[PDB]
């Protein structure tokens, strides 16, 4: 689960080569499907995400 | 010599020990309102590209 009421199953443990590889040489380790935001409206795990990025590559920590 | 009633009161006075109002300040708060997040200054790029 996240801290936003997303909670789900693990269905698939994917490869590590499988997975899609950023242009960064990343690769990411869950793999969250778009739809559960339409009708749930978690806005607050899309700001999560961009400010949990901001805070790793700056060394920051955001409220 | 015995006590009788005597006449009616005219009036009652009601007395009680009250102060004032001071001036409306109206200072709510230390520091004041919800400050914003913000932007540390320079920051720089901590990440670059291969090649």
């Amino acid at each position: 689960a996240s801290r936003h009421g997303q909670k789900g199953i693990l269905s698939r443990l994917w490869p590590a080569e499988d997975m899609p590889f950023t242009e960064s040489g990343m690769v990411p380790d869950i793999l969250f499907n778009p739809h559960g935001f339409p009708s749930r409206m978690t806005i607050g795990m899309l700001i999560e995400s961009m400010a949990g990025k901001s805070a790793a590559l700056h060394g920051l920590c955001h409220d | 010599g015995g006590l009788t009633c005597a006449s009616a009161p005219q009036g009652t006075l009601r007395i009680l020990e009250g102060p004032q109002q001071s001036l409306s300040g109206s200072p709510l708060q230390p520091i004041p309102a919800s400050p914003p997040p913000q932007i540390p200054p320079g920051l720089r790029p901590r990440f670059c590209a291969f090649g």
